[PDB]
Formats: C-alpha cells, structure tokens, sequence
C-alpha cells in the first residue's frame, strides 16, 4: 500500500504536467503533437488524415 | 528424590525456556512501527487521493 502511495506521489509529480495533453515533442527529423506525426520528408511521408 | 529434583528441574527448564524463547515483547516494536506506518499510509494515501 505504501508502494502504491509512493507511486501516487510520482503520479502527482506527473500530475503537475496535467496542463499538457495535446503537447508536442520532437521525434526524429520532425515534431509530433500528442503522439501524432506532422510533416513529411523526401524519405518517409506520413498520412494525409494523420496530418 | 532424584525424580523430585528432576521435577523441579523440569518445571524450571520449561518456564525458563518459555520465558527466554518468546517474551512476546519483541512484537511490540513491529507493532509500533506498523501502527506508525499505518498512520502515514492513512494520511498520505488519502491526501494524494
């Protein structure tokens, strides 16, 4: 139970970021938003409905 | 007479061994620590809840 409590503490430290949902990070050459790849290069293009 | 002395020695051995092996006092520490941990849990878990 205490382990679950500490896990809830870490989950709170992550809960401080709760404002970030749609938030975009950088993956590969491009930057993806909330797990959605945007932009297409000459090598591997992405889907239209994905964009 | 040796049997009577053996009786007294048997009672003595039994009582001494019983008192020395487990006095039940050692469990009080784990009980206190467990109670404190129970308070800390009942506090922190509900707070995080």
């Amino acid at each position: 139970q205490y382990e679950l409590s500490l896990n809830q503490l870490d989950k709170l430290r992550k809960i401080n970021i709760f404002n970030a949902t749609f938030k975009i990070s950088h993956s590969g050459p491009f930057a993806t938003i909330n797990g959605l790849r945007l932009g297409s290069i000459p090598e591997s293009v992405v889907p239209w409905k994905e964009i | 007479n040796i049997e009577m002395a053996q009786l007294e020695s048997n009672d003595t051995i039994n009582h001494s061994k019983t008192e020395l092996s487990l006095m039940s006092q050692d469990e009080s520490i784990n009980d206190d620590y467990g109670s404190i941990y129970s308070r800390f849990v009942q506090i922190k878990d509900r707070l995080d809840q």
